[PDB]
Formats: C-alpha cells, structure tokens, sequence
C-alpha cells in the first residue's frame, strides 16, 4: 500500500 | 420538512479530478491505482444519476478554473452538485500536477453568496488525499 | 424516506 | 438569510493530520469502500448513513501491507464533516 | 485492530474560521438550539438528525443584532465532525 | 448491526466545562448568558442519563489533568461518554481562563489506544466557542 | 449578542  | 427537495428534473453535476501524474518538481509519486477509483466512481455517481465528467492530472489552476466556472452555471433546475478530488495532499491542500491549492479556496466558490442557483441546496465534495504523516497504529 | 431504531 | 457557509459537506478520507491508504492494484481504501456502499444502498438511505456505514467499512476491513515495518499494519478512519440542514436522499 | 481516532464525533457551534453568537441573556445560539431539539428529540433520533436539525434551526432562527452596523444582522452555521462507525441512539 | 451497543449499566458520563471568567492578560471578557447555558445543557444531559459534572472557570492545566483522568477511569459499564467545551476560542484552539490550548490535546486523551474502556464506543465533544474572526453575511 |  502507499500513501495519498 | 427535514429532507432536501429532490424534485429537480437533473440530480446535478458531479465533477471529477483524477490526478494521477505529477511534475517531476513536485517529486509526487505515480499515484497506481487512481484509475480504477476513479472509473468506479463514474459509475457509482453516474448510477446515482448525476451528470459526471473526468478530469486528468489537472494543474492547480486547471482545478480552480474548473470548480470556479462550474460555480457559475445555472443549477436552477438541479437537485444539488458533487465534486471528488483524488490526488496528493496535506492539511487544507490538495495537490494539482504542478504544486499544491487550498482546498478552501476550490469550494468557496459555492458559497450561498456566490453561487445562488445552488443555495439551500446540498453542496457536496468528496476528498481522497493525505492530510498530514501522522500514521494511526490502531489498537486491540 | 424512513428511519429506524 | 441562509449562512453562506450552509450546506455544504465534505467527506474526507482521512482525519487531519494524517496520512490516506491506497492499494495500487484496488484502489484507495475510501473510494472502495464508498462504493460498495453506495452500489447497495445508495437509494435508500440517508447521506450520513451512508458515509457512517463507509467510516466502519474502512476502519475494519483494511490494515497496511509493506515491507517498511514502520508503515506494517496501520489503520484508518475517515472524517465526514456537515453543514446540511436537511437530511439527503438521492432518490425521489 | 481499530483505529485510535476512530469513534469521535465533535458537534462544533460554528466552522473553521468563523465566530460563534452568544446572547447574555439567553445563551449562545448553538447551545440553545442543541437543548430545544434534544428536549424534544433527544430520545427518538439518531445523533445525527438531531445535530443536523440543530445546524437547520441556528442558521434560521438566529441572527446577531448590535448597535454596531459591522456585526449587525450576522448569521452562523455549526459543523459536525464524525468519525462514528455506527449509528448513535441514546434510547434502548 | 448498524447501531452502538447501548445496552451498559448507564449511559455514561457528561462533562461540562462552563469558562465565564478570564484573566485580564488573555484579553478576554467576560461570556454573560454561559451559565444560562451550563445550567440548560446540565438538565438536558442528565434528562438523557448522563451522569453529568460541571466545572467552572478552568486554567487550561486543570482542563488538560479533568480530562486526563476522566479518560483513566473505567468506562467499562457505560455506552459513551459526552463532554461539552464552553468558552472563548481561536481556529483549533480553546481557552482556559490563563490562555489557549489546542482541542487536539484535550480530546487525544480518549483515543482507542489511550482510553481502553472507551474503545468502540462513541466520545462526543460538544463545542460553543469561536474558531476565528470571520462574520457570516448571509444571503437571501 | 457577543461573540465567543
């Protein structure tokens, strides 16, 4: 997953 | 009494910014998996029987210059407006593909003094962006 | 609509 | 005279001050939950019900995957802030 | 696991950047309003229609009236901030 | 279910914080019409089955330490807790009769991992205070 | 009225  | 009146003959405009791409000055990573956000999205709204329209790797002024004239059409006959941002972020802002805008500036252009075809009418905005680095461990 | 407990 | 700053409400995917969830090959955490929602009750219920049903959906079913321990299994809970007068159908 | 900022609703008397009304005589707007439709409704609604109710009735109820002709006939709306995961009744 | 449990040996506790008084230094005066308030939001509050405590003209170190050790007690028999904040304030800010203290803080203190009794419950904070200068014109 |  990756951050916004 | 305690309901909005949806007997309008559109549901209303529903407005889209996909921001997937930044410049490399930003250094903003590829945003992966934006694409079906946003597609699944188009259907949900469209399905809700809004009149949704797409908008790609916006530059901050493209964004403002969008919400700004959609502000300015007749929503006389619409039940209400939507607007979703899908993109990079930080408190209050939210990023175009060349820099940051405040996110108060994007929505002030329906205030019921300025945009009077959508007053006592629902004004909603869907924000996917980061608000901060604080990360939440959770508990239990 | 119809809200309920 | 209606405060210029009614009606209005802003579903955000996250609290202030911290970071959102997107799974490259799904999705965003939020967007997915809000459409599962929205595809099955999005004619039936209330906006807030809808967006309380998508805050529960985000909080529980997902959970941070990275080599990185330092962003292993973290949580998020999104933030819905309202200036409705009136509750919100999106039929009828 | 659950999120530690999951679960938290804050029902604020006006938003980000604006004043707040208080009449000496009777008491702020909001928390008039707050009082009147939970005596009436507090044990039959969901939080939510209750705060949405009391957002409806302090942008149309009140409006601020001083002898100074810069804050004279000003209005306020408050803004709800939730982070609930389920629907909230005080009854039962 | 789509409802909070309710069903605990009591609804739960509802602190209220009545700030009338400040310090000359702080530059504010003095909030007539809040007692009338604290005394109309006690009644209310308890009519629903809170177990309801006021406090009065707090320093920002007692708001803080009130807070603090009421998210320390065992909530385990009860459904939610409820505490309303009266007072001046600023954007993200509120005051105690010495100065201002961000709500941030004072709220931190029931977060699920901090506050284990409390954990899935709901924590309501109900606020009269300004978050700024801004005046709302109104339209119509 | 005052403001708070």
């Amino acid at each position: 997953d990756q951050m916004x | 009494t305690y309901q909005y009146n949806m007997n309008f003959e559109k549901l209303g405009k529903c407005i889209i910014i996909n921001n997937k791409n930044f410049d490399k000055v930003t250094g903003m990573g590829v945003r992966n998996g934006t694409d079906k956000d946003a597609e699944a999205l188009f259907k949900c709204f469209r399905s809700l029987g809004f009149d949704v329209i797409v908008y790609n790797d916006c530059s901050c002024a493209k964004m403002q210059d969008l919400l700004k004239k959609a502000s300015e059409e007749d929503h006389t006959n619409a039940a209400c407006f939507a607007c979703i941002l899908l993109s990079h972020g930080e408190e209050n802002v939210i990023y175009g593909k060349d820099g940051v805008t405040p996110i108060k500036d994007l929505t002030a252009h329906f205030r019921g003094d300025r945009c009077k075809t959508l007053l006592e009418k629902p004004k909603l905005f869907f924000i996917q962006a980061c608000r901060g680095t604080e990360l939440d461990d959770g508990i239990q | 609509q119809g809200h309920g407990e | 005279k209606i405060p210029v700053e009614a009606d209005f409400l802003f579903a955000y995917s996250t609290v202030p001050g911290y970071y959102s969830w997107r799974s490259p090959g799904r999705g965003s955490w939020f967007v997915q939950a809000l459409c599962s929602i929205l595809e099955e009750h999005g004619k039936d219920l209330e906006i807030m019900q809808i967006l309380t049903r998508v805050n529960d959906r985000v909080a529980r079913h997902f959970e941070s995957q990275s080599d990185d321990p330092h962003f292993h299994e973290k949580k998020q809970i999104p933030c819905v802030v309202s200036m409705l007068t009136k509750e919100l159908y999106f039929s009828q």
